[PDB]
RNA sequence: CCCGGCGAGGGGAGUGAAAAAGAACCUGAAACCGUGUACGUACAAGCAGUGGGAGCACGCUUAGGCGUGUGACUGCGUACC
RNA sequence: UGUAACGGGGCUAAACCAUGCACCGAAGCUGCGGCAGCGACGCGCGUUGUUGGGUAGGGGAGCGUUCUGUAAGCCUGCGAAGGUGUGCUGUGAGGCAUGCUGGAGGUAUCAGAAGUGCGAAUGCUGACAUAAGUAACGAUAAAGCGGGUGAAAAGCCC
């Protein structure tokens, strides 16, 4: 008999709230990644997005270890000559603290068409409130 | 006895070198004659 | 029921005559000869002729009205290419294609 | 003795012509390209024979590390522990199971740990 | 400067797919004669707006 | 209720009246095949795990086709080397239908 | 091939292939690479060779029981009826007849017949004692035949 | 096929020397 | 006979076994160019396939799998001489 | 040219050292099915051991094409060759069957003979693409209007 594929019009994806305080911020995004692809579940196809939604609160205070706060530096190229821009970690956070999250889950979601995907299922937010109230999101300690 | 049942002797009739005619021969491109020099050439090849 | 006309060894490339042939693709034959009579194109003068031919045929031959016929299929094969020399600078010559089309139109009630 | 081609040139390019269905552009209509297409659809074939081993454990792999996992066991132990158990269970029969039979999958975890403990 | 590689048939279509004639929108219908006409342009028979402006 | 047994250096995972297809047996066309190396039987919530080989688990089967599966085209090119080979497969298979599962 | 030995276009600068020869084998109306000539394709058959291959015909004729012996063989007169009538007497349509005297009567009377063919023991040939379903030779031709192999 | 080629036109520029 | 410029060209009619044998004429391949239908395709990066594969359409000889077309998504993958 | 001296994300271990046990991982090894070469061993047929990456190149064995015999035979207007689909089939070159087209040839078997197999040679001939409906329409002495003829007039006639 042929191995089981899951089939994107009959998966279950369920919806779940993590809080960042305080959480290492690559340790948080293999976890993050893992859900969003759908490693953690038995059906997991590599060319199926069977991953779950994730809603990650309080982006703001997500931790980093020893001097990478002052000294990780992201870096981006608009695509004019000469036009290489560098932000440091808390620059970022102070700026734009949603990003550090998805950057960090970015880099280590698969590349291509289903990975950005599987980016779309991940809610990141700065404060400690979200507005999916609706779709009943189950707490997820990571 | 018959003018269609009448064979030669067990390879009394050895098929000839067809050169160039394929990879599947294993006489072809070069045809035996390898890469370059006096030999490879039309009428090549030094006198007795 | 469907009624044919054609315009075969019509003097235009069949690239020209096509822009034209796409206007009345499954219009009804009152709404195409409008649309053609006031389409600024030489191919327009062509296919109208057709189009004409083919309701003609279609009132004479397989008896059918005017109001009910609509231009179901139409389309423009590649005809022959006549070769011409062109002379070039440098006594150099290019070779001319003037090319031709068949110009067929089917009209029909269903 | 004159030989015309003709009849078994057409044969032949005919031949790679089909093979090459499907194939874009110039892949699918001239000989030269088509022929290049079929040679290489070939080595492909023949190398992906290989792959779909490779590429089918290593998804029965991830699914039983997954269904391993959500009954508290790593695979790498989970193995280990129905090797100690004498359980010759192939993985994409183990992979079959972690999907269709989770209860039944539930009680080949609870062996693997009676092994190790 | 020429092609280094053959246009596709398709990348000739994509080109032309901008090439396509626009049929008139409507036809005016003179008030008088009753003859369809390019709007704001006189009849075949020669009227504009209901009026015989020139013989044949 | 399914049973997993090997066969053909393979396993399978089959149930009363499915039909499998293995890797050729030295049998007859309608005679009935007795596979007595059973790796686990499942009886819905009852499970027999086998360790490695079920006490009295047998699997019965009857032969009921053998053919040549999808022919397949073996290719070998080395480009520049004027190297090419070709060549057909095609494995045989033996259809077996599963009558019964006792354990 | 009928043309110039005048070189087609200059050896270099032109942008074509370099051409020598409007007659070169590669061009239409162009020579025949290895063109043909008249040829000899006879062959030497070693005298022992022809006559120890006749005797196996001969000997195969007899085993096969397509060899008919008869002691004399011939016609009234030079009418293909008469042969015709023979042979469907004799049980027998295709035929190769050997007789002693190349009897004139007998070879006019088989001529439109393409089934028949009679010859002489001095004219047999190998071809002839296998392509034919049956042959039937006289007393005579045995005792020439015999004579002529040994 | 090809048509006959032409003999030598006038050209519009001198080739590099390299040298 | 009909449309057309007393055109070109065509549609009928008639001839013929056949006119998709109509003189640009036996057969009528391929490149190349179209019309129609099915499926895919407007957030997506590369030798264009191949391994896996959903969905849709069509056809069947369990009402069911199987055959055909398409191929979202995904692993691998830099033509030939 | 742009981070650009972990492949990236990220990592304070996900770094390094030591020790240990797991696991992943190849076309290696094993399992199962199949084919072929070579040598044993018994009587072409079994069993058994072993081998089968390959350029130049050597050796072996085949496929198909045209022509001659076999053939005044055999197939064929109740449809030949050729063309175009489809199904089946062999380890391969290939083979077989059959729908449609075609409208008169074809040819088993076993032999025999070769103008016997093409993607390349800036190959040769014919056909057809591409650029592209692009450049250009050949002196910048220059046209405008009315009437006529015509299916149609910037260009013809007045
Ligand atoms: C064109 O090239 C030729 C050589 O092929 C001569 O050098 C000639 O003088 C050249 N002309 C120009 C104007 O450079
Ligand atoms: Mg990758
Ligand atoms: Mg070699
Ligand atoms: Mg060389
Ligand atoms: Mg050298
Ligand atoms: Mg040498
Ligand atoms: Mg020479
Ligand atoms: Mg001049
Ligand atoms: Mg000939
Ligand atoms: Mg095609
Ligand atoms: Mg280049
Ligand atoms: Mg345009
Ligand atoms: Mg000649
Ligand atoms: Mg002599
Ligand atoms: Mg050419
Ligand atoms: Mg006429
Ligand atoms: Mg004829
Ligand atoms: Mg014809
Ligand atoms: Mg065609
Ligand atoms: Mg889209
Ligand atoms: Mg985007
Ligand atoms: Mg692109
Ligand atoms: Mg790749
Ligand atoms: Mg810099
Ligand atoms: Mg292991
Ligand atoms: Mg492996
Ligand atoms: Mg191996
Ligand atoms: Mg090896
Ligand atoms: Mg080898
Ligand atoms: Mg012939
Ligand atoms: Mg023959
Ligand atoms: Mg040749
Ligand atoms: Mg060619
Ligand atoms: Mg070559
Ligand atoms: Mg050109
Ligand atoms: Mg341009
Ligand atoms: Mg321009
Ligand atoms: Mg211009
Ligand atoms: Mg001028
Ligand atoms: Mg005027
Ligand atoms: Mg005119
Ligand atoms: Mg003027
Ligand atoms: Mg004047």
């Amino acid at each position: 008999m042929k191995t089981f594929t899951a089939k994107p019009e009959t998966v279950k994806r369920d919806w779940y709230v993590v809080d960042a305080t305080g959480k290492t911020l690559g340790r948080l995004a293999t976890e993050l990644a893992r859900r969003l692809r759908g490693k953690h579940k038995a059906e997991y196809t590599p060319h199926v997005d069977t991953g779950d939604y994730i809603i990650v609160l309080n982006a703001d205070k997500v931790a980093v270890t020893g001097n990478k706060r002052t000294d990780k530096v992201y870096y981006h190229h608009t695509g004019h000559i000469g036009g290489i821009k560098q932000a440091t970690f808390e620059e970022m956070i102070a700026r734009r603290p949603e990003r550090v999250i998805e950057i960090a889950v970015k880099g280590m979601l698969p590349k291509g068409p289903l990975g950005r995907a599987m980016f779309r299922k991940l809610k990141v937010y700065a404060g400690n409130e979200h507005n999916h109230a609706a779709q009943q999101p189950q707490v997820l300690d990571i | 006895m018959r003018l269609n049942t009448l064979s030669p002797a067990e390879g009394s009739k050895k098929a000839g070198k067809r050169l160039g005619r394929g990879i599947g021969s294993g006489l072809g491109k070069t045809g035996g004659r390898g890469h370059k020099g006096q030999k490879s050439r039309s009428g090549g090849g030094v006198r007795r | 029921m469907e009624t044919i006309a054609k315009h075969r060894h019509a003097r235009s490339s069949a690239q020209k005559v096509r822009l034209v042939a796409d206007l009345i693709r499954g219009k009804k034959v009152s709404q195409a000869l409008d649309i053609l009579t006031y389409t600024n194109k030489k191919a327009a003068v062509l296919v109208k002729k057709v189009l004409e031919s083919a309701i003609a045929n279609a009132e004479h031959n397989d008896g059918a009205d005017i109001d009910d016929l609509k231009v179901t299929k139409i389309f423009v094969d590649e005809g022959p290419s006549m070769k011409r020399i062109m002379p070039r600078a440098k006594g150099r010559a290019d070779r001319i294609l003037k090319r031709t089309s068949h110009i067929t139109v089917v009209v029909s009630d269903r | 003795a004159r030989v015309k081609r003709g009849v078994i040139a057409r044969a032949r390019h005919k031949k790679i012509l089909k093979q090459a269905k499907g194939y874009y552009g110039a892949r699918s209509r001239v000989y030269r390209v088509a022929f290049q297409a079929v040679i290489k659809a070939g080595q492909y074939a023949y190398r992906d024979r290989r792959q779909r081993k490779r590429q089918f454990r290593q998804l029965w792999i991830a699914r039983i590390n997954a269904a391993a996992r959500q009954n508290g066991i790593s695979y790498s132990k989970f193995i280990n522990g129905l090797k100690k158990a004498s359980v010759e269970i192939d993985r994409k029969i183990l992979a079959d199971i972690a999907v269709f039979d989770k209860v039944a999958f539930t009680a080949l975890v609870e062996k693997a740990k009676a092994a190790l403990a | 400067a020429v092609q280094q590689n053959k246009p596709t048939r398709s990348k000739r279509g994509m080109r032309r797919s901008h090439d396509a004639l626009t049929a008139v929108t409507s036809l005016s219908v003179d008030k008088t004669s009753g003859e369809k006409h390019l709007r704001h342009h006189i009849t075949a028979d020669g009227y504009y707006r209901g009026r015989k402006v020139i013989a044949k | 209720m399914y049973a997993v047994f090997q066969s053909g250096g393979k396993q399978h995972r089959v149930s009363e009246g499915q039909t499998v297809r293995l890797e050729k047996l030295d049998i007859a066309t309608g005679e009935t095949v007795e596979f007595a190396e059973v790796l686990m039987i499942a009886n819905g919530e009852e499970v027999k795990i086998g360790v490695p080989f079920v006490d009295g688990g047998v699997i019965k089967a009857e032969v009921v086709a053998h053919g040549r599966g999808e022919k397949v085209k073996i290719v070998k090119f080395r480009r520049r080397k004027h190297y090419r080979k070709q060549q057909g497969h095609r494995q045989w298979f033996t259809d077996v239908k599963i009558t019964g599962i006792s354990a | 091939v009928t043309g110039s030995g005048k070189k087609p276009w200059r050896q270099k600068g032109t942008g074509r292939a370099r051409s020598g020869s409007i007659k070169s084998p590669i061009w239409r109306s162009g020579g025949v690479t290895f063109a043909a000539r008249p040829q000899d394709h006879s062959q030497k058959v070693n005298k022992k060779m022809y006559r120890g291959a006749l005797k196996s015909i001969l000997s195969e004729l007899v085993r096969q029981d397509r060899l008919i012996v008869v002691e004399k063989f011939s016609v009234e007169a030079p009418k293909t009826k008469l042969l015709a009538q023979k042979l469907k007497d004799m049980a027998l349509e295709d035929v190769l007849i050997i007789t002693g005297e190349l009897d004139e009567n007998l070879f006019l009377a088989a001529r439109n017949l393409h089934k028949v063919d009679v010859r002489d023991a001095t004219g047999i040939d190998p071809v002839s004692l296998i392509a034919f379903d049956k042959v039937v030779m006289t007393a005579d031709a045995v005792k020439q035949v015999e004579e002529m192999l040994a | 096929g090809k048509p006959r080629p032409y003999s030598p036109r006038p050209t519009s520029h001198p080739r590099p020397i390299r040298v």
